Formats: C-alpha cells, structure tokens, sequence
C-alpha cells in the first residue's frame, strides 16, 4: 500500500548522510553498496534538496 | 426453443421487415392488428395484465 | 525527383529487405527526413508523413 | 549511389498441390514411389480448404484453427491447441476439441519466481495467453454452471490484474470489458416477469446486489434490469405513475407533512394498513426525506427563539430546543453504526455522504459536551466583549457553525432521484478529480513566492479597512495574502507591497514579485485549468446515461432492506431453485448463441462464394476425369 | 556583493539615510530573489510520478503559443 | 554482431507475416484464385 511506500521512502530519506560518508569511507562495505541503487540515490538526492530548502525557510524567519 | 415472442403475428413481422411486397401480399388476404390503448388507460384487462406480468405487456 | 528518391528509401520492405540492421537505417533515416521539412517549406506533410513512417517501422520491428 | 542486395520434384510438388491439382498430385506420388520449404508441403493444402488433396496427401494444426477451417481441423483431428482455439473465440471447434478431456493451468511462488529470473517477458505473455483463453463467451457458456457468475467474478479478477501489470494494462483492461458485456447480452434474452425474477433473485435479489458489488454499471442501465427494478421501488403504488404531474405532487407532500403519524402508525399497528405504508421502499424514501428537512428547520429556529439576555450570558442552559436536537442526533448517529455493522469499514466508508455524516457527528457531539461542562464550571455574568479568546464558550459556538455547513451538504445524494438534476450533479462529481492534480501544483507554486516575500520584507493586515504592508510579516501572513490575490476581483491593493519608511529598492523589487505571481497564477495557472475540464469532460458526457442509472440504483438499493425502517428520531425507541435456474440458463444461452449468429452473420457472401468454391471443384474434376 | 559591502563600510548607520544602490540592499534582493528561484526547482521532479508527470509535461508543451 | 544478426534475421521474417496477415482483413479474392484453378484445370487439358 502507498503508506507503506511513502513510510520506507521518508526512512531512507532521514538516513542519507550516513549512507553519504559511508559510501565516502568505503565503497567496498555494503553500506557504502547501499547508495549505488539508482533509486535509493534518487531519494537521497532529494532529501538533500529537501534539506536545503528547509534551512532556506529558517532563514527567512530571521 | 421458439425464435419468436409468442405474440408475433405474420403482418406485424412483415411491417417490422418493411418489405413493400411482402406487405403487400400479406396485406391483400385483410389482415388485422389489434389496436393499443390510451398511454394513460385505467381498465380492468389493462390493471390485470400490467400485475399479472408486465415486462410481458409492455412488449 | 529528391521527393521520388526519399519515399523510395523510407519503404519498410527496402530497409528490411537490404539493410545491414533496419534500426538504426531507419533512427538515421528518419530524423534526416525530419530535419528537411524544416528546409523544404512547401513539401512539409510528406517528409513528416515519412518521418513517422519510418518511427512506426522501427517499433513494429521492435514489437516482435 | 547504393547497390541493393539481399542480405524439381519438390518444386513440381508444391506447385501442384497449390492449386487445386488432386490426380496429378498422385502421380506425383506414384513417380515418388517408383518437407518443402517456399512448410511441410501440407500446410498449403490446409488453407485451402481442398480436404480431398489434403486426404490423399495424408495418406499444421494450429495454423488450420488460425483459418477456422472446421473441416481440416476435424480431419487433421481424426488424422495447447484449445488456448488457440478459445482465442478464436468460435464454438464448432471448441465443442469437438473438449470432447477429449482437456485441463489448463491456474495462473498464481517460489518456483514461479525462479522462472522468472530467466525469462520474464515468456512469463508474462504466457499469464496473459490463459486469461485472454478463460475469457471467451463461447468457452464459458459450455464449460461453466453459472455464465453470469463466472463473468462477474473474472471481470473483477481481470480488473486487479490490470493495476499490478502496469505494462500490460491496455490488454487487461480490454478483456474486463468483454467479460462485462457478455452478461449483459445473456440478460437481455429474458422475455417475461418469471424468468426475469428467476435470476435476479438466485442465491449461490442476491445476484442485483452482487452486480452493484462488482461495478456492473452495463447490466444495470439494460431495461430487463430497469424495470424489474422500477416494479420493486414503486411496490404497491404502481397507480402512482398512472396519475398525472398535478396529482403526483400533492401524493408525496401530503405523505411528508404527516410524516410523524405514519412513523407512529407502524409503532403501534405494524400490520395495518397504514402500518404497511413504509414497507414499500418509495413511501420510506419520502419518510425519511422529511424526517431531515425539520432536522433542518430546527437549527434555522435555534436563533430566532434564542433569547437576547442570554448573548452575555457565560454559563447558559440547555433548553428545550436543545434536548431535541440531541434526540435527532443520537438517532442520526444510532442509524450510522447499524449500517457499518452489517456491512462493513470499506463499503461503508466508500461512500461520500458517509464521510459527510462522520464529521458533522462528531463536531455536534464536542459542541455539546462543552456546553455541558462550560455551564458547571464558568458561569459568571459578563459582558461578551471581556471574555477570553478562548473561552470554552466561544469554541462550542464555533463548531456548532461549522458542523451546521455540512448539514445542509449532505442534500447533494437527494438529486440523484431526479431525471434532470441526476446527470448533471454526477457528470460534476467526476470532473472533482482533475481539480485534485491541480491543487497539488498550485500549492507549490504559493509556498515558492511565500519563501522570498517573507524574506524582503521581515526584516524591515490584509482585514483591516486600511491595509498596511504588516501582512508579509508572517508566514501565516503572506500566505493569506497571496490566497487572495487568485480571485482576480480587487481583494488587495497594490499599497500593500509598499515599505512602510522608505525602501525606494527594496518596494518596486517587491512589487514585480507580486507582478510575476499574478501572470503565473491568474493567466497562465487559470487558463491550463479551464482547458483540461473542457476536455474531460466531452469524454465524461458520452456515458452519462450509464453512469446515472448505476448510481441511482445503488441508491434504490439501500431502501429495499428492511433493517432501517423507522426515521431518525423514532428509530431510537425500542435443488428446487437450482433446477429452475438450470432451465432459465439454458433457455438464456441458446437464445444468444442463435442471436449472436445473425449478428455477424448478415452479408453472406460465403454463401454465394461456397457455391462458386464448389462450381470450381466440379470444374477440375471435369477436365481431371 | 555581501563581501564588497563588508570591505568598504565600518561604521554603522541607520537603514533610513542610506542610498537606494547601497550594496546590503541589493545583496538582499538578490538572496530572496534567489530563494524564490530556488524553490520553483521541485518542478522538475514531478515526471517521476504518474499523477503530476503527465501535467507537467502538457503544461510545458503549452508554453510556445 | 553474430548473435544481433541472427535475432534480426527473425525479427523481419515474423514482421513480413504479421503485416500480411493484418492485410488480410481486405482478403476476399480468393475466388478470383479460384478461377486461375479452372484456367490451370483448361491449360492441363489442351
Ligand atoms: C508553473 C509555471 C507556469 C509558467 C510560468 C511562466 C509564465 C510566463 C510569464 C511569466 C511572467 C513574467 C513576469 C511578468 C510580470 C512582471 C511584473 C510586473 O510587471 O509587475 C509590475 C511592476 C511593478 O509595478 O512594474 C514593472 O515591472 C515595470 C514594467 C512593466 C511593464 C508593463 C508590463 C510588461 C508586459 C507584461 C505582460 C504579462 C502578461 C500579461 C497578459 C495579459
Ligand atoms: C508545498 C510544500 C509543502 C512543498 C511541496 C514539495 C513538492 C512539490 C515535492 C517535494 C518532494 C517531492 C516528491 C519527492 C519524490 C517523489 C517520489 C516519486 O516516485 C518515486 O520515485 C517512488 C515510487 C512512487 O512512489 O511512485 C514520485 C514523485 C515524488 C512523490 C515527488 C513529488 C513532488 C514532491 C512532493
Ligand atoms: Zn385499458
């Protein structure tokens, strides 16, 4: 069901830096494996765009 | 098995085909059709074949 | 006579019959028939009409 | 220039057995006695239909059933192939091959999956060739018990399959449909009121409930269905539509007005004649129609007798007016769960005037208790303008406003009884969802200009008779504003993007923002709206007819049980089948299969063309002999 | 900009004498500018979803007439 | 390029099937084949 979906989707999102320096310290681990699926970088992307946009709000609340 | 509704009569397929010379023929022996009611008709035969089976009647 | 020619060589059964690999003859094919409505004003429908011809052939081809 | 290039007994045999060449032909063989590729030499003969060329070359298969040749089939049978067959959707040779016991897969594990790792696209097609096999009208009229079951059940079965195979949609989609059609064609062989009752009654009207389970929206609109169920609405009241529109109305306001008596008469005297007047299902819409309209009436009165030393009252009581309010409620409210008890969350939760009648439920019941509760603990007498903002007062008032809108919302279902309102109020129930993508679009649009108006304007409102540039302060603030401005009708000024001391910049670069959201919004956001709703809905108009009917059957439907009878605030006051059916079904099936034949069968130029084929026969013979 | 008006100004003023082309001034209107632009971005990631995606992509076919 | 040959050598060969048969739903000179039978059955005669 999409709740579920939506549910791994904001999981995996909450996690993208720590899978960001473990692919940085070693690609061979499997967590830094984890990164290299086209859609858990996808989502990754995303939530660092996320991220940046929401301490873009933050700014303009001065 | 029949193929027809049972209330089909040779003159009222011949007018359904519209075949001018079958209508024609037939029409020549001085067929009948039995005439219809008012839209509205509040009679006895008409109230005992509307309960009795209507789907039937109004066919 | 160039009209002639380029619906001579967008034909399936040409390209089927005596190309090395109909696909790419007919991707190369028909955005080179695309490219010259741009230039060929007056003549615009038929060498988009071959275009399309030559789209449908390569995903017919793919489809089997 | 470019050089293109292409990247005797046998041939006596072939060409002979082409065309219509049979004693030859045995000459041939009798030279070969003394495989051919343009084919097993075979085939050819097979196409054409030249049974006595092919009996002495016999003397393949599934390429004679792709020609529905029945005559090569059966000699090539008395010389899967039935998955073949029902594609061809034809009875002669279906019927001649089940004749020999025949099994066939169910489609769905953990084998299947391994197969799939190998090879998905032979997978996949493999599923879809049985399905498109159990889906023939002709292959289920001869092997299953109950036709318009079996299509009921595969139709819905089809559907599901449609939305996990997101790639093979369109073939899955189409054979639902098929299915759908074909048990709408059964029942319109039905002649008269005894057969017709005979099936939308049989249990496994059981079966008219089950079409509207399984969104049969094609057997329902069929006038076999249609006035079976005008006969069971009007019940009793048959002469109702013998009487004329000036006589019809003064029928249903006079069973309204006294609403409360006949309520009362099936209380006390179920079985008299004015107590059997709810059982019939028109009467009880009527009933209960009324029944809300002084629900209605109640909460326009509740101002009117409200007294006015009471408006600077803290901790008033519950009046007269007010208990009765609370016996429609609960009685509304009991209604609720004996409705979602027999059927169900999903089937009761499916439907919109259902989800109305759960808020407004419980915002009349948080109202309540916090007037209760508001008068054993604030009761000082004060004038209104000193209360708290938040007053427990202030907020019962509140949600007593708000709930009172999606009363009067719940009157939307009440027009699809109509024949000229019912149309047209579905036709824009369907159009809602298009307004639903839009939404998501212009709502990123509001929170992107929000972002920087915000920030040019904070670090140096709109209801307010002089609106000042205090708006863009907030979030909360600038949102409000840029609401507004969509309308197009003047709501805020351009005074308004102006600093308040100076800013000469920082006030134009602040008003082009606006500029740019307004083009965005109210030209280019508008105008791609109107233009979808202008295509969608010619499509949506082609089946309003159809979508009508099913809507308003379903809610006939929910009348003819009796579990519900009495209105809201009374409500609170304590194998002899089976052969008949058989009989009925096989009477069905070979009347469609002898219609279905005329249907298709009309040109007849394979009758003149078998004639001319058999002119062609004797011509060879002739010369041949 | 920001850089440029740190470099040349020490002191500190009240914001009402200050020039219309002052830097900070700009610099601001730029940063909101920017946050505005910035957030109009998310638009493109609405081709990977079968509600949005179709819009978006009728929408932008739309913007030549 | 020996295994894309050979998986296009039978990708054209069903594609040439496929759109006769799909013509066929014009097809209807059978009979006129049917006469080429009798002229065959008069050329086998003289
Ligand atoms: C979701 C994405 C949808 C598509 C988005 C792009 C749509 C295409 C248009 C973009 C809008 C560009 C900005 C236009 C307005 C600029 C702000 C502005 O003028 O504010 C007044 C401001 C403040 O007073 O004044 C100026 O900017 C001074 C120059 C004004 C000159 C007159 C207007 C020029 C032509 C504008 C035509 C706009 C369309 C009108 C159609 C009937
Ligand atoms: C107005 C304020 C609250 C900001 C709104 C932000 C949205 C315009 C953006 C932010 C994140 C975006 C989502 C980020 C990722 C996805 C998953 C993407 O699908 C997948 O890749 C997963 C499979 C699926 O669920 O379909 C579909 C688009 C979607 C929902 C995007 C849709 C547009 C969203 C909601
Ligand atoms: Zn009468």
């Amino acid at each position: 069901h999409w709740v579920v979906k939506l549910l791994t989707c904001m999981t995996i999102g909450f996690l993208f830096p720590m899978l960001s320096i473990a692919y940085l310290i070693s690609p061979r681990s499997n967590l830094g494996l984890f990164i290299k699926k086209p859609f858990i970088k996808f989502i990754c992307h995303t939530a660092s765009y996320l991220t940046f946009l929401f301490m873009l709000l933050l700014a303009s609340q001065h | 098995f029949s193929e027809f509704t049972p209330d089909i009569t040779p003159i009222m397929l011949a007018a359904h085909t519209n075949n001018y010379e079958i209508i024609k023929l037939l029409v020549q022996k001085r067929v009948t059709i039995p005439r219809p009611h008012q839209i509205r008709c509040n009679c006895v035969e008409c109230v005992s074949s509307s309960e009795v089976d209507s789907l039937r009647h109004s066919r | 006579s160039r009209l002639n020619i380029y619906k001579a060589l967008a034909s399936p059964s040409l390209i089927a019959l005596s190309s090395e690999d109909p696909i790419l003859t007919a991707f190369r094919l028909g955005w080179e028939l695309k490219e010259l409505s741009k230039v060929e004003n007056e003549f615009k429908a038929e060498y988009e009409e071959l275009s399309q011809q030559c789209k449908l052939f390569a995903k017919d081809l793919l489809d089997q | 220039v470019m050089a293109l290039k292409d990247v005797l007994n046998e041939k006596l045999f072939l060409l002979a057995c082409d065309k219509g060449d049979y004693y030859m032909v045995k000459k041939i063989l009798e030279e070969n006695s003394s495989n051919c590729v343009d084919r097993n030499a075979v085939t050819i003969t097979i196409e054409n239909e030249n049974l006595d060329i092919l009996q002495l070359l016999l003397d393949a298969l599934l390429v004679a059933i792709d020609s529905e040749v029945v005559g090569a089939v059966d000699i090539l049978l008395n010389h899967a192939p039935v998955i073949l067959a029902a594609h061809r959707n034809n009875y002669e040779i279906l019927t001649m091959l089940l004749k020999q016991d025949v099994s066939l897969p169910k489609p769905h594990c953990t084998l299947c999956s391994a197969k799939n790792k190998k090879d998905s696209l032979r997978h996949s097609r493999f599923r879809l060739d049985i399905y498109r096999c159990l889906a023939s009208p002709a292959l289920i009229m001869l092997t299953e018990e109950d036709p318009i079951l079996r299509a009921f059940e595969l139709s819905a079965d089809l559907k599901e399959l449609s939305l996990v195979e997101v790639e093979f949609r369109n073939d899955y989609e189409e054979l639902a449909r098929q299915c759908k059609m074909f048990a709408k064609d059964l029942l319109a062989q039905a002649r008269n009121s005894r057969e017709l009752e005979v099936i939308l009654n049989h249990t496994s009207l059981s079966r008219l409930k089950l079409a509207i389970k399984y969104n049969q929206k094609e057997f329902v609109s069929q006038s076999n269905c249609q006035q079976f169920l005008n006969t069971v609405w009007f019940g009793q009241m048959s002469g109702y539509r013998r009487k004329p529109t000036c006589k019809k109305i003064m029928t249903v306001l006079t069973v309204g007005i006294f609403w409360p008596v006949l309520s009362l008469c099936y209380l006390i005297a179920p079985k008299s004649q004015f107590g059997r007047i709810i059982h019939t299902p028109f009467m009880k819409f009527i009933i209960h129609g009324a029944s809300y309209f002084t629900f209605l009436l109640l909460l326009n009165l509740y101002s009117l007798v409200y007294n006015e030393d009471k408006k600077n009252t803290m901790g008033p009581a519950l009046e007269r007016i007010d208990y009765l309010l609370i016996l429609w409620i609960i009685g509304m409210i009991w209604s609720d769960i004996k409705r979602l008890w027999y059927e169900g969350l999903e089937d009761f939760l499916e439907e919109s005037r259902n989800q109305l009648s759960f808020v407004m439920n419980s915002l009349y019941l948080a109202t309540f208790a916090l007037k209760v509760v508001a008068h054993n603990k604030f009761h000082d007498f004060a004038d209104r303008k000193d209360w708290d903002a938040f007053h427990p007062t202030l907020v019962a008032e509140g949600l007593f406003a708000f709930a009172n809108v999606l009363s009067y919302l719940r009157l939307f279902f009440m027009y699809t009884t109509s024949s000229i309102l019912g149309p047209l109020q579905i036709s824009m129930g369907q159009m809602l969802q298009d307004f639903g993508k839009f939404l998501g679009m212009f709502l990123l649009v509001l929170f992107s200009f929000t972002i920087g108006l915000t920030q040019l304007y904070d670090k140096g409102g709109i209801f307010c008779e002089q609106q000042s540039n205090d708006t863009f302060h907030s979030f909360i603030g600038t949102c409000f504003a840029l609401f507004w401005y969509i309308f197009s009708l003047a709501h805020v000024a351009i005074f308004v993007t102006r600093f308040s001391y100076g800013e000469e910049l920082q006030s134009f670069v602040g008003a082009v923002i606006v500029g740019t959201y307004n083009v965005v919004v109210v030209i280019v956001l508008t105008k791609l709206l109107v233009a979808m709703l202008h295509k969608s809905f010619q499509l949506i108009a082609n089946h309003e007819d159809k979508e009508w009917k099913f809507a308003r059957a379903k809610l006939w439907l929910s009348y003819f049980d009796d579990k519900c009878t009495l209105p809201p605030p009374f409500n609170i006051i304590p194998q002899k089948r089976d052969e008949n059916y058989q009989k009925v079904m096989c009477c069905l099936v070979h009347r469609y299969l002898t219609s279905m034949r005329q249907k298709m069968q009309s040109t007849d130029q394979a009758t003149v063309e078998n004639l001319n084929e058999l002119r062609q026969d004797l011509s060879k013979f002739r010369n041949e002999i | 900009l920001k850089i440029v008006a740190y470099v040349k100004y020490n002191g500190s003023r009240p914001r009402e004498e200050w020039e219309m082309w002052h830097p900070t001034l700009i610099a601001e209107a730029l940063f909101a500018i920017s946050n505005i632009l910035s957030s109009l971005r998310l638009i493109s990631l609405f081709t990977a979803n079968s509600h949005l995606g179709p819009l978006q992509i009728s929408l932008g076919r739309m913007l030549l007439d | 390029n020996q295994h894309y040959q050979e998986v296009i050598r039978n990708l054209v060969k069903r594609y040439v099937a496929a759109m006769i048969r799909n013509s066929k739903t014009h097809e209807g000179l059978t009979e006129e084949n049917f006469k080429e039978l009798k002229q065959d059955i008069s050329s086998f005669r003289y």
